[PDB]
């Protein structure tokens, strides 16, 4: 069922008219992430009982897969293998002549169409004007998150009818969340739950799926106090800290000794300009050699250049903590970059008993 | 650099100590064979050309078993060539392979199925420019992970330890030996590529020789613009039409001869010669 | 975030930007106000920026990956000031503080 | 034939004999047997130490699949111990295919750079677990089912490109009804990295849950306790090797396989070096079959000669002349050494049990630190021993009796041969605390003695630590610099003994060339360098000198000290 979705359904039903009637060649529907584009159109197609083929662009990452899946599903509605778009057109013309497919409109629903512009140059224009080429009462629908402005080819093509799905509001979200109430408690209880949850999280999280997931996760802790023995104040006081702890994470859901010194030296080399290096290390007044010199200066003990330190360097490179810049074949002048957050390096320096802030030129 | 061919007449110095050094090195062969045969791979590092010691070890101890020698210092060697050689002789297979990884899979499966096959590897100068690829060393380590393959390698480059990672270190299972032989790197520097002008200009027409001489003279004086060069060539009567001058310029270009990419000192020496 | 981006585009005339500057000036805005309820950490703002980039209102320059993270990446805005003002006028429940910050 | 243009050359034509002999054969057999036992025990411990997580994984998978009868996903933190993973992963699949599902497919990141290859490898391994696209996989699952789930293991996601990950997740989300799917993640770094790889639009489709694995330090302590501080193995190690292995482990890799390899190399070298290492009942019977040359070798031992010096002149003559008496006396000494090992291990374990509850841990927390500090010198001769005793003298009675209960558990477990009266007194119990402390101190003085103080220890100990250092931790740069600077150490030619840093003209061409290069600027002019080299070698001829200079320059360029530059003609950087 659909809630707070009555204008778009009525518009689509008026557009379709009767089965023997014709319609637009191309309709482009765009909206936000949680607008329910997939739900509404699929429920409408199931209700009207129309011959429709549902296709995911991501699943059909190759042209042959797309055409073969379309043809196979259409045949099942009524093995076939095709390779070129012209062959697909010819086979579609051959297959559409069924009695069940004689005086009825054929619908090809495509979702996640954002990748279609990266598949082939002429595939999208061909799909746009399918009804002219086939001349067989065919309609093609588009679902996407990007506006039509960026789907326009350079040469220009047959403009589809553009449609927008309205964004949700507080009342609509509350109604949708309160529809699927658990049967073991009163509807007003779940309504109050949804109300407090929205009052806490609506500022950031407007995603229906995410908010519903959060409600499902946190309901068991909501229902504990009454089990333990309609007390709004009692429930709110018992439940507030848990809600704050949950809001701490909305969207989120021990190195070796010398490795720490290597990491801190790499951070210093990356974020400190070379001109000041001696100013921080020379007792009197990035390339690999600079790193080695800085490491030798920092460590109070004399470290021998054993191969194990080079193995540590390569292991750190593999662990995606240090990024290699130069060519892989050039292993005599290699370049490196450090990608560690500053809080992490401060924590590791604290565990090492080292004060990195005293050496950071930018902070000084 | 042709003089190099005549430079081999210099006698060595202090050869007695080198003789005792080689005699001392010769005694480790049995221990090296024992360590290989138990599943360890050995790297030789040290100053001096160690090719002679490896050849002595081969001709002394490896004349009774299957063994493959790859002298990686040759700049034309690639890992695919080694794989093709192994497939064509060790397994006597001629069928081509769709990819390197498929060839590795076939070799691994064949050696795992046939436990009666033992192979020895003798690699010279593992630090070669063509063997420094990460996939190259990964392939070699995957090959050496088998218990039916024995690996002796040599290091002559300073930054060698950066080649091996922790996983690669585990796969290779290295043991090290210091063997400094002080031998000159004659053969290993021979194949490496670190006169032509005179030979080219000998059989060219004298007008082209004079034009090239004038171009060299102007270049040594201080690139020429086309108009000034054409006017000067007119003044010497070596050119009758700009089409002919452009034809001579294209002839010079075809031999990779406006700036001349030739050193000034070489031009000065060539002018008087 | 969009208002902060507009302020950056106004102060630095037609120059790119990254995540750190936007985060720093958003922190400045929330710290100048005494005790407003906008205490958010880095990861949530990072996710919001990722979503904004996903909607293709912001596009990278000279695309590359690995060498440069999502942070420290040169971003540009694909909107006009009058468009932002007109859209903000029709916003249902825009708070007073953010409106005045936008005007400032 | 080994010098042609083609670089590919190929040629076609008992284990114990390479070790040479009867003593060699026995040594090799003992080596193989001991290595077998050691690695078997290592595998036993490896399997044993993961049940508390394997059961959790099994129950989580059962709970997740119960709903099928949102993609379930388990996050497993495994640390930086890159060498361990594979072994653990082995046992991992040996659980799943044994308990819940016979479909386990582990995948690498190296072999899947593109999604096409990813799906190809996945379906290829699914084929023998019993164009390519998801419909084919669904059809295969339907055929094989006509309901076990499918298990996929991602080992190193750090090397995985993101795009294939998001594509696979978004594709698999829409076909969960068609066939179940569960992901297992292997993360070496902190779990936070998962937030930096998947955009939230993809992350929202996964129900991730977090597990954590065993720490490496506890693994090392358990291995050390089970394999060295026990009485089941006759081999023992001196302090130097223990310190060097501990340094390598704690400073380099936190890996246990490197330690095992070092131990195996130590055992191999020990059996290669000492002929007398042929030597509980096995040695008892082998003593009877001793040879005269081995008798003389025993007579030559330093500990043996000190012990002979200890005894009287008549006993000295009897030992130096008779053979059977020597055999019997060595047998008795070996039994005494065995008893010393037994009571040393028991006393050290009890002492660590006492020390474990001491605040601030004056002598360490784990077995290894106390063991090595006892091996270094006598503990009782150090003031730190007095500090430890006076800190022990401040314990509260309840914690004291808890410590005594733990010690009593140790006694009842494996203190079986000596001093049950100790446990009896512990049952009986400031004056009493002082008596207990003094008795413990007396035990420490009596039983904690270095093994080097006893004769015939060299049979079961190894001491060539520097060779182990040079064979495991190579220093190519140090060795190369030593060869370049002072070749006297390699040649013993008095002509090279002048100073340190001065210029021995008599030295070979490469050495003098390198030394001249060292003192010059950061950019080396080739003509000036050649002139200097000619001047040095001076103290037909010109061409020969130029030849030597060119050869030395080419050699140094090959070794990597030389990188040419085109900014200035004939110049090189370091
Ligand atoms: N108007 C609505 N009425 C009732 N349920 C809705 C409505 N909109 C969304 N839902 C529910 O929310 C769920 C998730 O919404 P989706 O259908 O995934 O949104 P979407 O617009 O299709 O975005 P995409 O394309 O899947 S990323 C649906 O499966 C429905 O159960
Ligand atoms: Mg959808």
């Amino acid at each position: 069922v659909v809630l707070c979705r009555e204008s778009q359904v009525s518009i689509l039903q008026s557009l379709f008219g009767e089965r023997h009637h014709f319609s637009f060649p191309s309709i482009f529907i765009y909206g936000h992430t949680a607008s329910g584009k997939t739900y509404v159109t699929q429920t409408l197609l199931k209700t009207l009982e129309l011959p429709h083929v549902f296709v995911n662009c991501v699943e059909c990452f190759t042209l042959r897969l797309l055409l073969e899946q379309i043809l196979n599903k259409l045949n099942h509605l009524s093995e076939i293998t095709c390779e070129t778009f012209n062959d697909f057109v010819r086979l579609f013309k051959q297959v559409t002549t069924a009695e069940n497919l004689k005086d009825q409109t054929v619908y090809i629903v495509l979702d996640k169409a954002e990748y279609l512009r990266d598949m082939e140059a002429n595939l999208l224009p061909g799909f746009l004007r399918l009804q002219e080429l086939a001349d067989r009462n065919v309609t093609v629908l588009f679902l996407s998150e990007i506006v039509w402005e960026k789907f326009r080819p350079n040469t220009g093509c047959f403009e589809p009818f553009v449609l927008y799905f309205p964004d949700y509001s507080i009342g609509n979200l509350q109604k949708i969340l309160s529809h699927d109430h658990p049967p073991e408690y009163s509807a007003d209880f779940y309504a109050a739950y949804i109300n407090i949850l929205l009052g806490v999280f609506y500022t950031v999280c407007r995603d229906l799926k995410e908010l519903r997931h959060l409600a499902v996760l946190n309901f068991p802790k909501y229902c504990e106090p009454v089990v333990k023995g309609r007390d709004t104040r009692k429930l709110w006081r018992n439940i507030e800290p848990h809600l704050k702890k949950a809001m701490q994470t909305v969207y989120l859901r021990e190195l070796p000794y010398y490795s720490k010194f290597i990491l801190i030296a790499a951070y210093l080399a990356s974020y400190n300009p070379a001109r000041t290096d001696k100013r921080f290390f020379l007792k009197h007044h990035f390339p690999l050699d600079r790193l080695l010199a800085i490491l030798y200066s920092i460590v109070d003990s004399r470290v021998a250049p054993t191969a194990n330190i080079f193995s540590q360097i390569t292991s750190l490179v593999t662990l995606q903590l240090l990024t290699l810049v130069g060519h892989d074949d050039q292993l005599d002048g290699p370049k490196y970059k450090c990608t560690v957050s500053l809080d992490f390096i401060r924590a590791i320096a604290r565990t090492v008993n080292f004060d990195i802030i005293k050496y950071l030129y930018d902070f000084l | 650099q042709t003089l190099r061919n005549l430079l081999s007449k210099v006698s060595p110095s202090f050869s007695a100590e080198l003789k005792q050094l080689n005699q001392q090195y010769e005694k480790l062969f049995h221990k090296w064979m024992l360590q290989l045969h138990l599943g360890f791979n050995i790297v030789l590092y040290g100053l001096g050309s160690k090719r002679d010691l490896l050849e002595r070890f081969r001709t002394t101890m490896l004349q009774d078993s299957i063994h493959v020698v790859i002298n990686g210092f040759f700049p034309g060697i690639s890992v695919k060539s080694v794989l093709n050689s192994i497939t064509e002789e060790v397994l006597d297979h001629m069928g081509t392979f769709r990819s390197i990884l498929d060839q590795l899979d076939w070799i691994v499966n064949k050696f795992k199925e046939d436990s009666s096959l033992e192979l020895f590897l003798l690699i010279h100068n593992l630090d070669s420019q063509m063997l420094r690829g990460e996939k190259s060393q990964q392939i070699i380590g995957q090959l050496s992970s088998l218990h039916n393959i024995y690996l002796i390698a040599s290091i002559d480059h300073l930054n060698a330890p950066l080649m091996w990672d922790h996983a690669k270190q585990s796969l290779f299972n290295w043991l090290w030996y210091e063997t400094t032989t002080y031998s000159p790197y004659t053969e290993e520097t021979s194949y490496e590529n670190s006169s032509s002008l005179t030979h080219v200009l000998r059989s060219l027409t004298p007008n082209a020789r004079g034009i090239f001489r004038l171009l060299i003279k102007y270049q040594l004086d201080n690139g020429l613009s086309f108009q000034d060069f054409y006017q000067q060539c007119r003044e010497a009567f070596l050119v009758n039409s700009d089409l002919t001058l452009r034809a001579q310029l294209t002839e010079f270009r075809d031999h990779k001869l406006l700036l001349i990419p030739v050193d000034n000192g070489t031009l000065t020496d060539f002018l008087e010669k | 975030l969009i208002i902060a981006m507009k302020h950056l585009n106004d102060i630095y005339e037609e120059e790119p930007f990254n995540f750190q500057m936007v985060y720093n000036e958003f922190q400045k805005f929330v710290q100048r106000k005494a005790h407003s309820v906008y205490n958010f950490e880095k990861p949530v703002v990072m996710k919001a920026f990722e979503h904004l980039q996903q909607l293709e209102l912001i596009k990278p320059m000279e695309r590359t990956s690995g060498n440069s993270q999502r942070e420290y990446q040169l971003m540009k805005l694909l909107l006009d000031n009058t468009q932002i003002m007109n859209a903000l006028q029709k916003y249902p429940n825009c708070p007073t503080d953010v409106r005045q910050w936008a005007t400032s | 034939t080994s010098s042609m243009s083609k670089g590919c050359f190929v040629f076609k034509p008992p284990i114990e004999d390479y070790f040479n002999p009867e003593d060699s054969k026995l040594r090799f057999e003992t080596y193989q047997l001991i290595w077998q036992q050691m690695k078997s025990e290592n595998e036993r411990l490896q399997e044993e130490l993961n049940k508390n997580l394997f059961d959790n994984l099994i129950e989580f998978l059962q709970k997740s699949h119960s709903g099928f009868q949102e993609i379930p996903t388990a996050a497993l933190v495994l640390g930086v111990n890159v060498t361990d993973h594979d072994l653990t992963f082995g046992s991992l699949t040996e659980a799943l295919q044994n308990n819940v599902t016979p479909y386990v497919v582990s995948l690498q990141a190296k072999d899947c750079p593109d999604m096409k290859h990813f799906l190809q490898k996945l379906i290829s391994q699914l084929m023998d677990c019993c164009h390519y696209s998801m419909d084919s996989l669904s059809s295969w699952y339907m055929t094989v089912t006509q309901s076990p789930p499918v298990v996929v293991i991602l080992k190193d996601m750090e090397s995985f490109a993101t795009k294939v990950l998001q594509d696979f997740i978004i594709i698999s989300s829409q076909h969960l009804h068609e066939f179940p799917l569960i992901l297992i993640f292997g993360i070496a770094t902190s779990p936070i990295i998962i937030h930096r790889l998947l955009p939230h639009a993809v992350s929202s489709l996964l129900c991730i849950e977090l597990f954590q694995s065993l720490s490496c330090k506890e693994h090392l302590t358990t291995v050390l306790d089970k394999l060295l501080l026990t009485t089941q193995f006759p081999f023992k190690i001196n302090e130097k090797v223990l310190q060097v292995l501990t340094n390598i482990f704690l400073y380099h890799d936190f890996s246990v396989q490197n330690f095992i390899k070092g131990l195996q190399l130590s055992l191999l070298e020990h059996f290669y070096s000492q002929p007398l290492s042929v030597l509980l009942p096995e040695a008892k019977r082998r003593i009877n079959f001793l040879s005269n040359n081995q008798c003389e070798n025993i007579r030559r031992l330093p500990s043996f000669r000190r012990y002979v010096e200890k005894q009287a002149s008549e006993k000295q003559v009897a030992l130096l002349t008779n053979e059977r008496y020597l055999k019997e006396e060595t047998q008795l000494l070996l039994e005494n050494l065995h008893v010393y090992h037994m009571n040393y291990f028991l006393v050290l374990r009890c002492l660590h049990k006492f020390t474990s509850s001491l605040p601030k841990y004056p002598l360490g927390r784990q077995i290894r630190e106390l063991y090595c500090t006892c091996l270094e010198k006598n503990i009782w001769d150090s003031e730190e021993y007095a500090s430890v005793l006076q800190l022990l003298r401040m314990l509260a009675k309840d914690e004291l009796m808890t410590i005594l209960e733990k010690c009593f558990k140790v006694f009842k477990s494996y203190c079986e041969n000596h001093l049950g009266s100790t446990a009896k007194r512990i049952e009986e119990f400031e004056v009493l605390r002082e008596n207990v402390v003094n008795f413990i101190d007396c035990l420490v003085r009596e039983y904690l003695l270095p093994p080097e103080t006893q004769p015939l220890h060299e049979v079961v100990y190894f001491s060539a630590a520097h060779a182990l250092r040079e064979h495991l931790n190579a220093a190519p740069r140090i060795a190369l610099h030593t060869a370049l600077n002072n070749p006297y150490y390699y040649l013993k030619n008095e002509a090279l003994k002048s100073e340190e840093g001065c210029i021995p003209n008599i030295a070979p061409d490469i050495c003098i060339a390198y030394k001249l290069h060292l003192e010059c600027s950061r950019l080396i002019n080739l003509v000036d360098w050649s002139e200097a080299f000619a001047t040095v070698v001076t103290a037909e001829m010109n061409e020969i000198i130029h030849a030597r200079f060119i050869r030395a320059v080419s050699e140094l360029e090959l070794l990597g000290f030389i990188k040419p530059t085109k900014q200035k003609t004939d110049h090189v950087a370091r």
